[PDB]
This record gives structure tokens, C-alpha cells and sequence, in this order.
RNA sequence: GAAAGAAUUAAAUUAAUAUAAUGGUAUAACUGUGCGAUAAUUGUAACACAAACGAGUGAAACAAGUACGUAAGUAUGGCAUAAUGAACAAAUAACACUGAUUGUAAAGGUUAUUGAUAACGAAUAAAAGUUACGCUAGGGAAGGGUAAUAUAGCGAAAGAGUAGAUAUUGUAAGCUAUGUUUGCCACCUUCGACUCAACAUUUCCUCUUGGUUGUAAAAGCUAAGAAGGGUU
RNA sequence: AAUAUUUAAAAUCAAAUAUAUAUAUAUUUGUUAAUAGAUAAUAUACGGAUCUUAAUAAUAAGAAUUAUUUA
RNA sequence: UAGCCUUUAUAAAUAAUAAUUAUUAUAUAAUAUAUUAUAUAAAGAAUGGUACAGCAAUUAAUAUAUAUUAGGGAACUAGUUUUUUAAUAAUAUUAAAUCUCGAAAUAUUUAAUUAUAUAUAAUAAAGAGUCAGAUUAUGUGCGAUAAGGUAAAUAAUCUAAAGGGAAACAGCCCAGAUUAAGAUAUAAAGUUCCUAAUAAAUAAUAAGUGAAAUAAAUAUUAAAAU
């Protein structure tokens, strides 16, 4: 907001916060036939708590993502120190990986294919999930990542597996946009909607 | 409720200070904000103590509860800190203790503000007269109608404020700065930057 | 108790050469913390930002549109010049030297070389 | 408290007449000095002094203090004063923020003119 | 109509800065990165700032050599402001200056370097008390001011007063008076008893008077006038 | 003539300044008193005297207080 | 030792002190909108953050039949009628030695010109005293918005200053004694007598209020605006 200049004190004062908040929001445009809505990017977080105490659990989890997706994982390293958790700052907790373009659709088309199905108790996600500016996210535990091909072929090399959240970036404007588009790519979901 | 006791993190002895004296016709806390009537001081600038605005409000609930929906609010903070030493003391040896907070109140401004159904004019007046004789100036009664007293003896009206916009005024009678900056935009000077 | 009484002289900082003087290399203009005043053009800025002379000339205080939001000191080589001197125009330059009419000292100069 | 420094609160007939004269021989310094600007002003220009007194039209002065000192509402000349302003002056330690401009020291020199509207 | 660029504008110095606080910083002084580890080098330093001295601060320019850079150029430690100590006497190295008859020495000098005098411009390598037995030369480095305290009144009246704030009473706060108290300043360096008392009234008794569901009488409480007499 | 906030020159109104010659802008000034509260110690302390006026009524007095001013 | 004072001098000497022009804009003309010229207005070249002003950011305070969060107050098988406590938004009010988004005057200070030359500044040789300060005003720290208190910051005077006024009076108002004279103009202060010197206008006071050191809250009695 900015200031009316009823008063001088106003000449080169710094503008007002928005009123609800203290970032900027963006604005919505139509849906027109150049911004219809689209899968953008998928990034795959694996925070794995318990390698405070064992540091190659994080080489065992990036190795899990990169079985999964095929990509190179980056590490992630810890940066807040937390005693009540016993979490340290500096070191390496799990891995991340960010996928794009035909390597995502291929996560996706298996993820929904061939892991969702073999989940005991799925009813989708949430209708009430997501970041309010397009993106969609939702977690997977370990015996849900058992269920992947590479793992499910060579079980025995698997003793541990990590979940890990799923965060697919769009183009869709707003959330619920997102929602229709991931629903026609068939991820089924379940809970009431905003 | 705090305003005779702020929440200051770090509790830090100040020094003396003088009353401001407001020789620009400020008339900030001189008008009624909250309420329907009001008591405003009419001597010269003085002190104000804690426990003595304490007794003022006591004073002045003591007429606001027995009412209808009726509400006092409280217009000053003491928001000074004063120190203390004790009389078998030679003078130096630093500052003393911490010993109340205190509010400089100038002229003009209104220090308690009430307003209720049941109200009535009469009710009011003597309400805040008693408060008055709790309070080491010399106090007076206002109410919606009255003018805002920015000195010993002279009033003087909001109304007859200009209302004026200053991006006009400074645009017309600019700054050296701003035209620094408004030749800084053009174009012969954005496109050579260099940066 | 502690009583306190510790406390640093006021370091003498502030313009030690004012606009219009007339300024010779190395003299001091400014003393400063920080870059309250940018240096313009023939002065320099030292280690504690301290602005001084490079050339001499008439000391001038401006803005230049460049740097909005900037406060710059700078000499300029003649009274006559306004400072914030025109971009697309050749700057004015002090050549400094004089030439050698001596036979001796020329003779000592066009003989003399580096390492 | 100890001292007897015995200077009354009020001035007295006599002294508010020799103030109401200083204030006017200081506005009479003033006019003088803007008269013989504009006369020297109409010589520069060609004039002589019996036609520059004689001129209609009145040269105003140029420099910032003395169009200052000509405009009323800087240092408004003894008639337009107040009759408050010309014995009392403002003072933030007094009880009615005012003192007796006799309390001033060296009042007999130095010139008060102007209090804040409300004060 | 659409992609990919180049970016521009608003905002931001609140994060970060090796370390307090202040000033500065996005054009970054902050952060990442390749070389590098070089300028955390050498001999003259003008001129300024600051300044009693002694010291301190910025630094153009000339010369020798390094590192980075295509180049322009940048670098004489750290974004800046603290991070410190004289001279004497010792000690180590280099220089090639003097070598007390000559020769070499010894010793001195020049250049570089080391150890702290924290009462931190540092008396000496080396030092605490007591005097009511005390001595000399000096200075003063109850009255006066103040009214926090004490006492007294006034305004207002929350509450007691079988009922009613104002017969009496008046608890936190407000406005003043005194200079009798305890203190405060530093102009000015005997408590009690005996005897004789003079003065004030803020009246204890004696005279006049108003009020008192709370003055039936008597005895009282409260208050106004009153210093003539009296007051173990 | 009766119910009757406030103690005011801000706002309004009235006089004046500087620009303006058929009128406007700007500026300067003008908004209460008396008493009570009241207050100690050698002696009343405006420095003292004393200072408020009144026809008949004579040369001839009527603030010597406060607030604005003149000669 | 520096600072403040004194004697004697030096020139390729005015370098000293004070003020003005510097700017922005309008009008009317020109010249060539852009200038130049004249007149006028504006607290008027460069530097700064005090008063004032303000609540922006920081630090603090108040309010809401407006929203988020938590325990969740007559029916009850998850979901209220609400003058329910605290925190976060929204709106409206407030202040501060170590808060300035606005912002004075004095102030610092530059070149040229003008004025001051029976006058400043700088420099050379040489000689001291001083290093216990005091009031009065205006901003402050401490003290209690006490002190003839104490600590420093601008004047001025006493110090080392006679003379007039403040009754008397180191410091306040005016004025600086080489020696006289006493005609004229006076400063501050005064003009009924003591005591040099006055006549009036318009209102108010009746209380000796007051008249050369104004004592407060409050109470009573009186004045006019609608
Ligand atoms: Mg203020
Ligand atoms: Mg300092
Ligand atoms: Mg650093
Ligand atoms: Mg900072
Ligand atoms: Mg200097
Ligand atoms: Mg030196
Ligand atoms: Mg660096
Ligand atoms: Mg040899
Ligand atoms: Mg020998
Ligand atoms: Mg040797
Ligand atoms: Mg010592
Ligand atoms: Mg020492
Ligand atoms: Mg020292
Ligand atoms: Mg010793
Ligand atoms: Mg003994
Ligand atoms: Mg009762
Ligand atoms: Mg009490
Ligand atoms: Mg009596
Ligand atoms: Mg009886
Ligand atoms: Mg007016
Ligand atoms: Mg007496
Ligand atoms: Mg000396
Ligand atoms: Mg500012
Ligand atoms: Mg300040
Ligand atoms: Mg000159
Ligand atoms: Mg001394
Ligand atoms: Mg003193
Ligand atoms: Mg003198
Ligand atoms: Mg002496
Ligand atoms: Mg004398
Ligand atoms: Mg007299
Ligand atoms: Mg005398
Ligand atoms: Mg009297």
C-alpha cells in the first residue's frame, strides 16, 4: 500500500506491507489460450531424521532416489540446531532431487501406475493440500517406496527404505486448477475441497 | 492493561527531561477519540505519577460501573522511568533506584475519555471534577462541542485545518534530491549506467 | 558500586575542507565512517574512507544523476566549471609537467632509464 | 533565595514608554535604511535625489535580511505590535509562560518582536 | 498470436559483515567461484587531518620486485572506528662506520628484533602499619540556603458514626504554610542542672460565644474571640 | 425579559497595513474583576511621610493604585 | 607545554574583520522556448539533524457487538445464540536521551566585490603572569522541576571598573575616570515632600487591594454570547 500524501512526514516514507500479509501476492489472470495450466517440475524431498546418528543413511536414501527417478540426487544438509531432536547443524541428513520433463512423467506415470495401486489403504490426496499459488504436495512412507521396481527386483540390497514428499510444481494459477490437471494425469483424490 | 506499567524488555533509568512546551500548535491527544466527554488539563504542562492516575481512575470507575454499558478509557501511558535516592545521602555516588513511571502532559491533551448509555452531562462533570481534585494541576471539562485548547488561553478548531496532498507541493517546489533522481530516470543517463 | 566513567574522545570527524576552497593534492576533505560521501572526480578515498585531493583545483559538492540516492565530492580544475561535468564531453586534464630548458637536466633526463 | 536582587515583576509607566520609543527609533533604523537603497538605487538608474524621494514607485530591498525585517509578520513595527508583546516575553519556566521583558538581559539592546501564535 | 533472451521497475542493507556500538554496504564492503598465496614486499615520503610536547591518522608522487587480469588496472593486510607502553640497562643477527702507540682484537655506533613499567607519560632492582604521649608549617579548599523528612492548615469526600459523608470522624491521592525535627549544601572552623528570665500564640486553666439523631441536667467533644492573670 | 456551555481575536466581526485606481488576495491588532484562603517569636516597615475628594466655597484640590496612551 | 598578555621589526603583504552577490520562481520586454535585461516574491550557493512536528521502521500504550488461534459456558450424537483470556491480522488513537520518514533560526564556511588603513592577519628575536574563579540570563546531567548546591555549554559583568539607577548592593539596567570647566543633547531610572524634575486622555479599583522582592488548589459576589 502506499502512503496519501496528506502529510509531509509521507515524502519518502518506504511503502505499507499488503494488507493481510507481509509478502506480495500475485495476480490471476483468465485462463486463455496461452496459459493453460501444466506440469512444470516435480521435486522429491527425503529427510531421513534418523541419520543424525548414522551419516550413510544419507548415502543409502540418495541412492534410493536415484534407483527411483534416474537423476542425480543432491544432498540435503542440516541447518538448524535443535537439541530436543538432537539435531545438529552442518551435516548431511538425506538427499533431494528435482525432476523435469520426461523424466518426471515417467515418475509420475509409474508412481500412479504401479505404486499408488499397491498402497494398503489410499484414497488419493488431499483436496486440501497445496501451496495457494499452484503445486501439489504429498508423502510416500517405506513400504510404500518398497513397491517401486528397482527395489521390489533386488530386495535383498534394500534392508532400510526412506519416505520421502512429493512436490509437483504447475502453471495452474491457483490450486484447485492444479487439481483437475493432476486428475487427468489420474491421481485420484479424496478429502473435501476448500 | 499495562498503561501504568510498560512491558519495557530492558528496565533502563532515564534522565530528568523537560515538559515539552508545544509551541507549533499540536493538538495530538487533544481531541476525543473514544468517548463522548472528557478531562483535559488547562494549566501549564506538568508531571503525572502512576499512582496518582491510578486514583483519578478508581475515582472516575466508581461512577462509570454503576452504568449501562458504559466504558473509560485511558488516553495516557506512563511511559518514563524516575529514580530515587535516599535523604541520608551525600550528593554523586550515581544514580539512584528505580522509583515510579510518570507521563509529561502537556497543556492541552485529554487524559480520560468515558462514554455510556445511561450517560448524562451532569453525571459526567462531577465524575471528572472529582477525578480533577486527585491530580496536581488544574483540570477542565470537555466534551464533543468544545474547542481544542492549544494554549494557556487560546482555543482553536480541527475543522479550520487546510486538508493539503505534499506530492503536489513537493513536485512544484522540488527538492534537489528528487531532481536527481527524476534526471537520473531519463534515458541518456539509464542507458550509460553502465551497471 | 560501578561507577561508570569510560568514555572515548570525540573523534573530529566531519567536511575539513568546505565548497569553493581551494585544494592541493593529498589535502584531506572529508573524515568519515562509512561513505556518507562518495568520492566524484580527481579525489580518492582512503582506507578509513577519508576523501582527499588528487589534483588541485576548487572543491565542489553534487549529485550525480548516475548514482541517485549518492552525495559525491569532488575538485574540479578551474573555478569556472560546474562539476557534474557533461558525460559526452572530453574531460579536462592537467598535464602537471614542465619541460626541461636546463641542457643539463635534459641531459640527465633522456639518460636516465629503469632497471 | 539568599541574593536581593530586587527587579519587580512589572515595569512602570515611564520604562513602557522607553521601550515603545527604542521599538520605534529601531523601526525607524530600518525605514531609513530601505529609503536610501531605493534613492541609490534611482541615482544608478539616472535619477536625481529630489525626483528618487519623489519617485512613485518605491524600490523594494533585495537582500534577504532586510525584506525580512520589512515584512510584518517577521518584525512587525511598534504599532502593529501587541500591547502583550511589547512588555512581555515567552518564557518556558514561568508560570503563564510569559516574563517581564525588563528580566530580559541587555533589554534595552537586543529586540524581541514575535511570541508563537498561541503562546 | 507464441517461445527464448536481454533485462527494466518496485522492494530490500531487517539477513550477512571475524568480534561491542555507531556510521557504511546490493554499484555491494555480503555471498559463490578460477588462479593465487602474491602487496600480511623494499629506499625516499610531499601535503593535509589531529595536535602543548611526545605520539597518532589519511596519503599523492619517484624508484625495485611480485600476484591476479584479454585489457583497463587492483593489491604497501582485514568496510571503518579498540586490540596497547617511553627512555636507561641487557640480549641476538647483519652493516663495514670508529678501532685511544701500530696490527688484530675488546668496546662503541648504524639497521632489524625480544622481554611491560595495568596507579598503563612508566620515581628505585628493592618497602606495611600505629600514636587517646606526640611535634612544626599551613588551610579551615552553632549561624546562612533547602524543605526530601517532620509539624499544620485548606480543597474534595471513600468509609465509620444503630438512621445520615460533613455532631464527631476523614485511611490512597491534590494545594499550600513553618523553619521548632531528622537530613541535604559547604558562604561562615557542649548536654543537663542552678539563677534570672524577655518574647510569640499554633490557648492547658480562667472570661465571651456557635455546633452537637450524636447538647434533657451534670460531665463532655468540636470550633470562633481572647496573651490580663496563672501554668508542681 | 426568562431555561443560560465558555473566560475565547483560532473561527467570526471591527478597525488598520502591502499589492490593487468597476474590487479582491495577503498581513497586524482588539475577548474580565473584588474579597477569602494568608500564616511567629526585640519593633508597625510601600525606604519614610503619606496616597482614593466634596455643592455652597474664595489666587486654589480631587490617586501618589492598575491597564492602554499622549505630549 | 599549549592557550590568554607585552616589547622591537618584516615585506613582490591585505592575506584579517563585517556585510553583499551566489539560488528557485513569476511578470514584462527584448536578444538569440533558451537565454540576456529590468522588477518582484521566497528564511535565498555548499554542510548539518536540535527545537518544532510526527508515529513511518525500532521500542512502548489504549480501544473494537471486525476477523484468525486455544480451553471451549442451558438442548445435545459433528456444530450456536456470546457485556470467555491471551497472541496475530484490520481500523482508529498515543510517546522516546541513547527514533527521526518532515524540518527551523542561530551556526560552520567558499570565491569575488565593497567598507574598516591613525586598522586587522601572518612571520622573526625576546620577556611574563595564569593553570582555586563568582554571579546574572538561556539550553542541560545529578539532586526531589530543592539549595547562595554541584558539573560542564554559548554571551555579559566582577575578577582588574570608578560614575548614574536598583533604598542599602563585587556579578542586575546604563555607561568605561588624562586634567578642568559647566553652556547644550542625553542613557538607565525618575518628576507630591524628604529629593533634581509633569501636565493631560480613556476605563477599572474601594479592598490602603496596591504604591520597587505578584502565595496555590479552592470558595463567594459580580461582568455577555446566543
Ligand atoms: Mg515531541
Ligand atoms: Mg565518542
Ligand atoms: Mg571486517
Ligand atoms: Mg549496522
Ligand atoms: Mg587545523
Ligand atoms: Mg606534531
Ligand atoms: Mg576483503
Ligand atoms: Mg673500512
Ligand atoms: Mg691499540
Ligand atoms: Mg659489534
Ligand atoms: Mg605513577
Ligand atoms: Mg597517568
Ligand atoms: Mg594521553
Ligand atoms: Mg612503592
Ligand atoms: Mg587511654
Ligand atoms: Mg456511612
Ligand atoms: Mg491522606
Ligand atoms: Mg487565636
Ligand atoms: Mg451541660
Ligand atoms: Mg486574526
Ligand atoms: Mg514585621
Ligand atoms: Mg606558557
Ligand atoms: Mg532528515
Ligand atoms: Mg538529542
Ligand atoms: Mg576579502
Ligand atoms: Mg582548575
Ligand atoms: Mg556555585
Ligand atoms: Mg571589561
Ligand atoms: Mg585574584
Ligand atoms: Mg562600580
Ligand atoms: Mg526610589
Ligand atoms: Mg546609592
Ligand atoms: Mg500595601
Amino acid at each position: 500500500r502506499a502512503w496519501s500524501g496528506d502529510s509531509p512526514y509521507h515524502l519518502n516514507r518506504p511503502p505499507k506491507n499488503p494488507r493481510g500479509s507481509k509478502a506480495q501476492l500475485p495476480d490471476i489472470h483468465p485462463i486463455k489460450w496461452s496459459n493453460i495450466p501444466g506440469l512444470e517440475s516435480v521435486v522429491i524431498n527425503c529427510f531421513v531424521r534418523e541419520a543424525r546418528e548414522n551419516q550413510l543413511l544419507a548415502i543409502t536414501a540418495a541412492l534410493q532416489l536415484q534407483q527411483i527417478t534416474g537423476c542425480k540426487p543432491h544432498p540435503i544438509f542440516s541447518k538448524n540446531d535443535v537439541p530436543t531432536w538432537k539435531l545438529r547443524k552442518g551435516h548431511q541428513m538425506g538427499a533431494k532431487v528435482e525432476l523435469k520433463g520426461k523424466e518426471m512423467s515417467q515418475f509420475l506415470s509409474t508412481l500412479t501406475e504401479i505404486v499408488l495401486p499397491r498402497i494398503r489403504e489410499y484414497k488419493g490426496i488431499s483436496n486440501q493440500s497445496g501451496n495457494r499459488f499452484g503445486g501439489i504436495s504429498f508423502g510416500l512412507t517405506a513400504e510404500d517406496i518398497k513397491f517401486f521396481p528397482e527395489i521390489d527386483a533386488n530386495q535383498d540390497s534394500w534392508p532400510k527404505t526412506f519416505g520421502m514428499h512429493i512436490n509437483i510444481n504447475t502453471s495452474a494459477q491457483l490450486d484447485y486448477q492444479a487439481r483437475t490437471l493432476l486428475s487427468g494425469f489420474q491421481f485420484p483424490f479424496f478429502g473435501e475441497e476448500k | 492493561k499495562h498503561e501504568y506499567a510498560p512491558r519495557f524488555k530492558i528496565v533502563q533509568k532515564k534522565q530528568k527531561g523537560r515538559v515539552p512546551v508545544r509551541t507549533g500548535g499540536s493538538i495530538k491527544g487533544s481531541t476525543l477519540q473514544f468517548g463522548k466527554y472528557g478531562l483535559r488539563l488547562k494549566s501549564e504542562g506538568i508531571r503525572i505519577s502512576a499512582q496518582q492516575l491510578k486514583e483519578a481512575d478508581n475515582a472516575i470507575m466508581r461512577y462509570v460501573r454503576p452504568l449501562n454499558n458504559g466504558h473509560l478509557w485511558r488516553r495516557l501511558c506512563t511511559n518514563v522511568a524516575v529514580c530515587i535516592k535516599g535523604n541520608e545521602t551525600r550528593m554523586g555516588k550515581g544514580k539512584g533506584g528505580f522509583d515510579h513511571w510518570m507521563v509529561r502532559v502537556p497543556t492541552g491533551k485529554i487524559l480520560f475519555e468515558i462514554n455510556g448509555d445511561d450517560l448524562h452531562e451532569k453525571v459526567a462533570r462531577e465524575a471528572f471534577r472529582k477525578a480533577g481534585t486527585k491530580l496536581p494541576g488544574v483540570y477542565e471539562f470537555v466534551s464533543l462541542d468544545s474547542l481544542v485548547r492549544v494554549g494557556l488561553h487560546s482555543f482553536k478548531n480541527p475543522k479550520d485545518d487546510p486538508v493539503k496532498n505534499f506530492y503536489d507541493e513537493n513536485a512544484k517546489k522540488p527538492s534537489k534530491k528528487y531532481l536527481n533522481i527524476l534526471k537520473s530516470q531519463e534515458p541518456q543517463y539509464k542507458l550509460f549506467r553502465g551497471r | 558500586s560501578r561507577t561508570s566513567m569510560k568514555d572515548s574522545a570525540g573523534r573530529r570527524l566531519g567536511p575539513k575542507k568546505y565548497e569553493g576552497q581551494d585544494v592541493s593534492t593529498g589535502e584531506i576533505i572529508m573524515r568519515q565512517r562509512g561513505t556518507k560521501f562518495y568520492p566524484g572526480e580527481n579525489v580518492g578515498i582512503g582506507k578509513d574512507h577519508s576523501i582527499f585531493a588528487l589534483e588541485p583545483g576548487v572543491v565542489r559538492y553534487y549529485l550525480d544523476p548516475f548514482h541517485p540516492k549518492r552525495k559525491f565530492i569532488g575538485v574540479a580544475l578551474r573555478r569556472d566549471l560546474k562539476l557534474p561535468s557533461p558525460h559526452f564531453e572530453p574531460t579536462v586534464r592537467r598535464f602537471g609537467r614542465f619541460e626541461l630548458t636546463n641542457k643539463r637536466a635534459a641531459y640527465k633526463e633522456e639518460n636516465s632509464i629503469s632497471r | 533565595g539568599g541574593l536581593l536582587w530586587k527587579i519587580p515583576w512589572r515595569m512602570s509607566t515611564h520604562q513602557k514608554t522607553r521601550q515603545r520609543e527604542r521599538l520605534r527609533n529601531v523601526d525607524q533604523v530600518i525605514k531609513q535604511l530601505t529609503l536610501g537603497l531605493h534613492v541609490q538605487r534611482c541615482q544608478d538608474k539616472g535619477l536625481t535625489y529630489q525626483e528618487a524621494m519623489e519617485s512613485k514607485k518605491k524600490y523594494k530591498p533585495r537582500s534577504k535580511s532586510l525584506r525580512l525585517l520589512n515584512k510584518p509578520s517577521v518584525f512587525p513595527k511598534e504599532n502593529q505590535m501587541s500591547s502583550k508583546d511589547k512588555y512581555w516575553t515567552f518564557d518556558k519556566k514561568a508560570v503563564g509562560y510569559r516574563k517581564g521583558i525588563h528580566k530580559v538581559p541587555k533589554w534595552t539592546k537586543i529586540s524581541i518582536r514575535k511570541a508563537p501564535k498561541f503562546f
